[PDB]
């Protein structure tokens, strides 16, 4: 039986529902809960408890118990005083996020749904990764309302639909990245398509070869068109910045950098 | 029937822009959320855009948490949020209310080591 | 490779998306694409083909191919001139929607998400079951446009989240056999819980047995609160249609009429 | 950008509602669907309703389908949607065209067994 009580739903994950709940063992402070059926590092959200609801013949209710931080990498970015982000700090944010990230592939484990809106921003800007399926699906420019589940942060691997490996997450993180200085997401796609054009109005088309044969939409239907310049959309992006950005934000997943190395990356100077 | 359920998690999401609609939509700034608990009580401290959206919009900032009994000042004040703790303050939530355990914001915020909100609070009290 | 071409996307299942498309093998006629990728009976939409799409070092992208009835019992029941549906035919979707259901718990197979815009009704009002995962996703009371993604033909257990078990379908061939009558659907829930409750509004609050002791919204919370009379919401519904309707719309899936039992039941006299 | 993409998967959908809104909500109703085939080209034949919606919004029901070349009057006489195929063809589409394989709506309606479609165009043509 769970001792936290539920304060609230907060997403529906595939695994099933995520509520936020105060956990009363302690001061009553905010938990996420994952309720789930069958048959540490630092930048992760920790795991407080696993609550065994009930076993039976085959199948038993449980009730992982998450740590909580109240306050997204979005309300985050949302939040800081107009000229934005202090530099200093995304470097340290977005190299907690790889440190995390990279923790994560170091177990086996894709995140494959990386938005900013799972990426938690601590009160001391301590970052925890995590993921609540939540869905805050959006509408389009103003007068222009398109509805979407925000699928801004998928890679184009996952996008095209040809796997979602390790490395999806790492497209993420640049996107993400990118958006740190921006405060704007880089890609708004409303339908899977969109998004997937988009990434290439701003990379470039690539050539016949890290793009798949039998994927989805075919290369050539997002005619070669743009080779688009970084710095016209993430502005006073150091060098070494435009370049990391680059690195995880690259079309082939076996060519796009890793979260390992992209921790040694020059940026994080 | 609720509605102002989708509130909540909107609060708690911190989706401005939803509660804000939701609530420029006709959606109670004052309901129990089905599992008791009306938002700006269960709002994502730390979103501040949300707590101001609310309190500023018919929200009762004074809300004892059923089982709990802690304030949304406390919450703020634990996670660090001093945005949203002042926003609370402005709106009328009295920063020296006592949760189940007996415990100010403050003492939750200077339990924390959360200066910041230790110091706004260790004044204008 | 595929000689029947994506016409449009009409759904994203789990295993992956579903689209329109022209066998071009055939008359260029209407068939339902699943493309999907890896590591008969009358009343059931047919599996036309299954195409491989690519044998790799562990995961297969195929393309299976189902065929098409261009036309939903939702748009069957919309349409229909109006005093309502025919009486007769009812009994006979009803009575086909039931032998296809059936079929499947034959198998192990269960549906999960029989709602009408997955019931297909032919030209000749010859019933098949199909699934599209493409979620239409609705808004309520003109004024209360409250957004959901139509669950009203979920069962109370797999609404509460404590099993999804072969009777889950039964209880939805209730909801909509209740709407073949009705065109107007029977339980409009908005969030989880709405419908949880409206269900029980209709049908009546069972004794803490049927309704599980560990499953999310505890008995209690839904005060007793009404045993409305069926006749109220399913009007001109003859006395073994009054019958097979509760037999199925019943809240404890054992307790609940079987598929293969409700083929049997009198009203199909 | 697209778009009426959306407005496809909608009259595919069958979705009146969507299609409508999606229609007064600023779409458009005569655009290729990525797919490059209009709506009321892949729209739900037998969904009368949304034929009858684009179509009298501003939607030519003359095409054929890049590949097939067939055209909606035919499928409408395929699947037996009389419903449609009459929307369709008050509304303008000419019930004696061909498709990559020479069939006339009728053919596909005599063909599949549409006594209906098929006296609805062996007659009237």
């Amino acid at each position: 039986d769970q001792q936290y009580e539920c304060v609230a739903e907060i997403g529906e994950g595939a695994y099933g529902k995520v509520f936020k709940a105060r956990d009363l063992k302690n001061g009553g402070r905010f938990v996420a809960l994952k309720r789930v059926r069958v048959q540490e590092h630092p930048n992760v959200v920790r795991l407080f408890d696993v609550c065994t609801v009930s076993r039976t013949d085959r199948e038993t209710k449980l009730t992982l118990v998450f740590e909580h931080v109240d306050q997204d990498l979005t309300t985050y970015l949302d939040k800081v005083p107009e000229p934005g982000v202090p530099t200093e700090t995304i470097k340290d944010m977005m190299f907690q996020l790889l440190r995390g990230l990279d923790f994560l592939h170091s177990h086996r484990v894709v995140h494959r749904d990386l938005k900013p809106q799972n990426i938690l921003v601590t009160s001391s800007g301590q970052i925890k990764l995590a993921d609540f399926g939540l869905a805050r699906i959006y509408s389009f420019q103003m007068a222009l309302t398109s509805v979407v589940v925000t699928l801004w942060y998928r890679a184009p691997e996952v996008l095209l639909q040809s796997s979602y490996a390790t490395p999806v997450d790492l497209w993420s993180v640049g996107c993400i990245f990118a958006e740190m200085f921006r405060r704007k997401p880089l890609f708004r796609g409303s339908s899977d398509v969109d998004q997937l054009g988009k990434i290439l109005d701003v990379i470039g088309l690539p050539g016949e070869e890290d793009w798949p044969r039998d994927v989805a939409l075919p290369r050539q239907a997002f005619h070669s068109k743009s080779a688009q310049p970084i710095e016209k959309f993430v502005t006073d992006i150091d060098e070494l910045g435009k370049d990391l950005l680059l690195k995880c934000l690259t079309f082939n997943p076996a060519k796009r950098i890793s979260a390992y190395s992209a921790l040694s990356h020059p940026y994080f100077q | 029937e609720p509605s102002a359920d989708w509130l909540a998690t909107a609060a708690a999401r911190g989706r401005v822009e939803e509660v804000r609609a939701l609530l420029e939509a006709g959606a109670n700034p004052n309901a129990p959320n089905s599992y008791g608990r009306r938002p700006i009580q269960v709002m994502m401290m730390g979103s501040a855009r949300v707590a101001e959206l609310l309190l500023l919009h018919g929200a009762e900032p004074n809300c004892a948490d059923p089982a709990t009994l802690t304030r949304p000042v406390h919450d703020a004040a634990r996670e660090g949020f001093l945005d949203t703790l002042v926003v609370l303050h402005r709106a009328g939530a009295r920063l020296d209310v006592r949760d189940a355990w007996g415990r100010l914001p403050v003492d939750l915020a200077e339990e924390l080591g959360h200066r910041d909100v230790a110091r706004y609070l260790r004044a204008a009290a």
